[PDB]
């Protein structure tokens, strides 16, 4: 399986996405630039469709949730292993404010 | 309690950041993307049973099988003593994310 | 000595005013020593080698694909000057003191220059490249200063080819085919795989000796910056600056180096 945010704060992203190989998650094929900001997370959703929902992304993660549209992104709940969300820290503080899966984690 | 490893490692990630570009100024990025020595990444997934519930198991590069490095940048020890450090807190919080939805 | 004052004197004493002046903000102090080193424009070979120091690096960038057209968000005309994937290559193979030699030595394109190890393997020979162009240039006292950071340069790639890169085909032999007193004696970093072994070969060059100290800082970085962090902290001996000399290069390595600190700065 792959695991990639590519909706993430770039080199923030990069420091654990592809040194020696996958490509982060076969960027040859699959996922997307790590560097946000350029745009809001409709492209990113629009990424998981087209990574996490392609059977083969089975982590994520969105940058403590700043414009990743948690209300949109909450409905990952169904089928949970390829969308495993998550939302790091740093250049934004990771709170347990409303996300994808924080915002039913505060259920 | 593992909310806080999201924290933590981000802090040592971002120092390391910010000692790789006081170091060798702007990354390369683009066809390798940089930052990183380690993670080549990919993931490898296991079922458990608590309670008759399949709980999944992940492991993945950096934090499990299915790992690869080579070369890096000047501080991509660094980089991977901290940025690819918090791929093990990472994988541990999606597998405990996961075993939570499914139990729940 | 009178032909300082025959020509360049009042280049000279601008430069040394500006120098003396000095001490997205990091990005605008960059733009400022950029647009005051574009302004000033003999001296004109140094002011392009100069140049062409960091556009080895700026062309090593561009030279990807690849997300290529992001290298315009970074053209700085300090070093990323439009003037200084084989095809593309040729054609940015003029205007450049080290890519005629890059060619040939590079000629596999990025065979040669894989974004993992070896795109860092053609910087380095680039640089040593350029290096040997500017110790061409002799006649003042800038050649000892070159000769300080080629060798800085070439340690630190020796000491991350014995650190990790040993593994990556950075073997004895690579520490000088390919990782760029070193430009006669750099034979003996050659089997200095450790840490007590750098500083054994460090040990032998007196100057270069207690630099090491613990390698706990400095030598703990890769590619090229083990060395070259010795020579940022003896910087202090460029700092000197003695008149009626060639000071262009010292002026921007300390307007450089001054906008590495503030971004270093940053958040505090």
């Amino acid at each position: 399986s792959a695991l990639i945010a590519m909706i993430a704060d770039e080199d923030t992203v990069t420091g654990f996405l592809l040194a020696g190989v996958g490509n982060v998650d076969l960027r040859r094929k699959t996922n997307y630039l790590i560097v946000d900001s350029k745009t809001t997370v409709k492209a990113i959703e629009d990424a998981f469709k087209e990574f996490t929902t392609k059977e083969d992304i089975a982590i994520v993660l969105i940058s403590q949730y700043v414009a990743n549209m948690i209300r949109f992104l909450v409905d990952s709940y169904n089928k949970p292993i390829p969308a495993i969300l998550e939302i790091p820290s740093k250049d934004h503080p990771y709170d347990p404010a409303h996300d994808s899966v924080l915002s039913r984690v505060k259920n | 309690t593992t909310k806080e490893s999201m924290g933590e490692v981000m802090k040592d990630s971002s120092f390391a950041l910010i000692e790789a570009k006081y170091v060798a100024g702007e990354n390369i990025k683009h066809i390798v993307l940089e930052n990183v020595q380690n993670a080549s990444i990919k993931v490898r997934s296991r079922q458990e049973n608590i309670a008759g519930v399949k709980i999944p198991k992940f492991e993945y590069f950096t934090d499990g099988e299915t790992k690869n490095d080579l070369t890096g940048l000047a501080r991509g020890g660094q980089q991977v003593q901290q940025c690819r450090a918090a791929y093990v807190k990472a994988i541990e919080l999606l597998v405990e994310l996961a075993s939570l939805q499914t139990s729940f | 000595a009178m032909t300082f004052n025959i020509h360049g004197g009042y280049l000279e004493a601008i430069v040394r005013g500006y120098r003396a002046g000095l001490l997205t903000i990091v990005e605008k102090c960059t733009l400022k020593l950029v647009d005051e080193y574009k302004h000033m424009l003999p001296l004109s070979t140094f002011l392009e080698y100069i140049t062409y120091g960091h556009m080895i690096d700026n062309v090593v960038l561009i030279v990807t694909g690849r997300d290529v057209q992001e290298l315009l968000e970074k053209c700085h005309p300090l070093g990323m000057f439009d003037s200084i994937m084989r095809e593309l290559y040729r054609l940015v193979l003029v205007d450049t003191p080290l890519a005629p030699y890059f060619s040939e030595c590079i000629t596999s394109e990025d065979l040669d220059d894989m974004n993992i190890e070896i795109m860092r393997n053609t910087l380095y020979k680039a640089y040593l490249e350029d290096f040997y162009k500017f110790c061409q240039k002799l006649g003042g006292a800038t050649a000892e200063i070159m000769s300080d950071l080629l060798a800085f340069e070439a340690d630190r790639r020796a000491v991350n080819i014995t650190i990790n890169s040993i593994g990556t085909e950075l073997t004895r032999d690579d520490r000088r085919k390919l990782y760029s007193l070193y430009p006669y004696g750099h034979e003996e970093l050659a089997v200095c795989e450790d840490i007590d072994q750098v500083r054994g070969v460090m040990e032998k060059y007196p100057p270069y000796q207690s630099i090491f100290s613990k390698l706990s800082y400095g030598e703990s970085q890769m590619l090229d910056k083990a060395f070259y962090e010795e020579e940022v902290k003896r910087l202090c001996l460029a700092f000197e600056q003695q008149f009626h000399y060639g000071v262009f290069f010292a002026y921007m390595r300390l307007r450089e180096q001054e906008i590495r600190n503030l971004m270093w700065i940053s958040e505090c």
